[PDB]
């Protein structure tokens, strides 16, 4: 140590126990730059002196910013590492006392305790409900309650925006309604800036709001979001397409006419992009995505096929990863369960059946229980048309017919029931 | 048909 | 994503 | 109603 | 005492020798060290390649005792592991077992017998060599005789024994030339007085119906129903377990062949075998049921004349969990075939509770047959305008409060199961 | 599968 920086605790907690302020303020700024250390600050120890209510007293200290805005910093650093540690930053009562210094005439003080907040918010939903019930949201949504967003600092709207979208995240429980509907507006403008990260913030948020029942769906959609969703989702940028992407996953989790409200945007335009990512989870979401799109309506279906994702889907299921392939399944056999006989001709003359014959070779139950079920699907529509022969020698010529014959041996009992009941009824003598 | 959440479930 | 460290901006 | 052999699984 | 013997170097020397009597001593001391308890040295007897002599002393009509000795010492190799009883037959045994069957000596036959009877059991694969080599007939003809009391006891036993060996086993099967050759011996057998040829006889017959139902008709074709159904009723174990197994095989056969079952009259001791002391006949017993309420609503009804529905509760009330699994399964049969008279008739035997019960197990399976169950006997309840009248008894049963313990849990059959109840039958207002 | 065995005898 000596007379020199780099402090040890028991010289910070010397200092800070000090009378005197300027003592005081070295010693907080010696604790900043310890948990501002690169590699393995050490936090567990400024908690084991005690440290943190003295730091929560500090931001009361309107008679010194700097020392407000050093105590700030490393509570936020504090509040950043473990929940434990997060927890020791909670019972020491830092939460209302940020929200006490977002009003703060110094904004880059403000912005340290928006950050603060942001880390404490984001440990968890008793986390997130304590800082809304200390009653964060007002004083924060009154930050970006100005005419134009352009005027506040580029740093100062990312983390208002990111910590906002914490307040929007995890379940069990989910977010209170009544905040919800405080933060949405906010939300809605936020989505419409120009800045790539306010909007991937402004994204991850929705994505959020929007992951779960039907009726948190509606708050979000009745907004008029889903044009704006849709944009973002042809972004060229990654970190906004992901969160984008996830916001309209979740919507089309939903009823029909939500779906519809996705489909009437122009999502269908921009999907063979997504189905062919580069990122093989970008394909996994939206081949997902396409899945429950053709759950829906045939009419909805019809949409699909106008957009010509049929031979995409086709496609996915030919040479993407197991996982994103078992999500291509699903669509073909929501596809054909609810698609006319029609819409099933096409999907035939896309060239489905080798695709998905080479799949039952595939070690995992579930879907070789969905492409038997598509199989049985296509069947049905052929027996209609009167054409189950014609339907036959193409899965003969496909390779199908060897690989439904083996799953007559299979151990699962849908498997072998499914495959007898072809067998006899089209592959017999 | 059937929809399902991320995880691959069904929509409850 | 969750939580950051500030210097800086991170993740702890 | 189900036939079962001694394991459980099924006749039919 | 239980000890005594000779170096397995010794037994060596004695068998290369030329004179006969040297071999003889050999073989007995052979059959001593592999006939002592216990831990033999069948690998070290195997190692010293004695098994081809002790083969072609089979052969030696000219020696009884040595053919005796050497049939023994092969019965015991024979007994031991795969690869042991392998060693047998790649020794060319089998052959050389068949064709002393005939053999003038009733003791030497009697071990020809036991042997081939350890090397059919070891599989369906060497069951066929022995099926292939001929063996069948002989055996037969051995059992060809006007009175079956004629033969020794110990003799009898063993070929009962041996030919129940030759219908054991699956894939394959044996092949049904040689189950259709054998059958008529064996229903001959099931009719003799003595416990271990009945037993033999049960399980040979239990083998048989193991399959699917067209080897299950060529059994019951022979008329052996009604007299599986008496040795259900014996009082000795040995008995009753291979019957009851027989006829739970037929069972799981058509409605035609249950039926059979059942006018042979079955369920009049079917209330002794679903309280039996031993966990294993319950749980049989359980599971036979299960596929008798799986047949037709006369079918049902004949189970509830014979009044073994009270049992089927009792079953599910106060077994283990195994045998409850079983019982849960008759219930959701009877439940989904029975006529609505025949479902009431069950609520008023008190299903509800005890399946209840159930409801809080930690097997995934059980829970969806007894939902199955439920919503069965819901759907009975409608088409009476009773559907309060159930609702209150399951809450009386302290049931509801299981249904909505599974509104959360894994699996998708138990939410919308356990969801489409509430709505049908609950909601409004119980706590939120 | 299913058990209650009785295979193998050896004389004693």
């Amino acid at each position: 140590n000596q007379g020199t920086v780099n402090w040890s605790v028991e010289d910070i907690v010397k200092g800070i126990n000090s009378n005197n302020l300027e003592s005081q303020l070295q010693a907080t700024q010696a604790a900043r730059k310890l948990l501002s250390r690169e590699k393995q600050p050490p936090i567990d120890n400024i908690i084991r002196a005690g440290l943190i209510p003295k730091f929560v007293s500090f931001l009361g200290k309107t008679d010194c910013s700097p020392i407000q805005f050093e105590s700030a910093w490393a509570l936020t650093n504090i509040a950043s590492g473990t929940s434990e540690q997060t927890k020791a930053v909670v019972d020491g009562g830092a939460i209302p006392a940020f929200i006490s210094l977002l009003a703060s005439p110094h904004a880059h003080i403000s912005e340290q305790a928006v950050w603060a907040l942001g880390n404490i918010a984001g440990d968890g939903s008793a986390f997130r409900d304590l800082v809304i019930k200390h009653g964060a949201i007002d004083p924060l949504l009154a930050l970006l309650a100005v005419p134009d967003l352009s005027t506040l600092a580029c740093g100062y709207l990312r983390n208002l925006t990111w910590t906002l979208s914490n307040l929007c995240r995890n379940k069990n429980p989910a977010p209170p309604l009544d905040a919800v509907e405080q933060i949405l507006p906010t939300l809605v403008r936020l989505l419409h800036h120009n800045d790539p990260e306010v909007l991937a913030d402004s994204c991850w948020a929705i994505s959020y709001l929007t992951d779960g029942p039907n009726e948190r769906i509606e708050m979000v959609v009745k907004k008029g979001v889903v044009p704006q969703l849709v944009k973002l989702l042809g972004a060229t940028e990654l970190p906004i397409v992901t969160p984008a992407l996830r916001a309209i996953g979740n919507i089309v989790t939903g009823t029909d006419e939500q779906t519809q409200k996705v489909i009437d945007a122009g999502a269908l335009a921009v999907f063979p992009s997504l189905l062919t990512n580069p990122k093989t989870n970008i394909q996994k979401e939206a081949t997902w995505t396409m899945s429950n799109i053709t759950a829906g309506r045939q009419d909805q279906i019809q949409q699909v096929v106008n957009h010509g994702l049929v031979p995409f889907l086709v496609g996915v299921l030919s040479k993407a990863d197991f996982k994103t392939q078992k999500e291509a399944a699903w669509a073909i056999t929501n596809y054909t369960s609810g698609g006319t006989v029609e819409q099933i001709v096409y999907l035939v003359h896309c060239g489905i059946i080798e695709p998905l014959m080479n799949l039952l070779s595939a070690k995992d139950t579930k879907i070789i229980q969905v492409i038997l079920d598509a199989i049985s699907n296509i069947f049905q529509a052929a027996e209609k048309l009167g054409e189950t022969e014609k339907l036959s020698i193409m899965i003969e010529e496909c390779g199908g017919l060897d690989k439904i014959e083996a799953l007559q041996r299979h151990e699962n009992e849908s498997v072998y029931k499914a495959s007898l009941n072809l067998i006899e009824k089209y592959f017999s003598v | 048909q059937q929809r399902r959440t991320r995880n691959g479930a069904s929509k409850s």
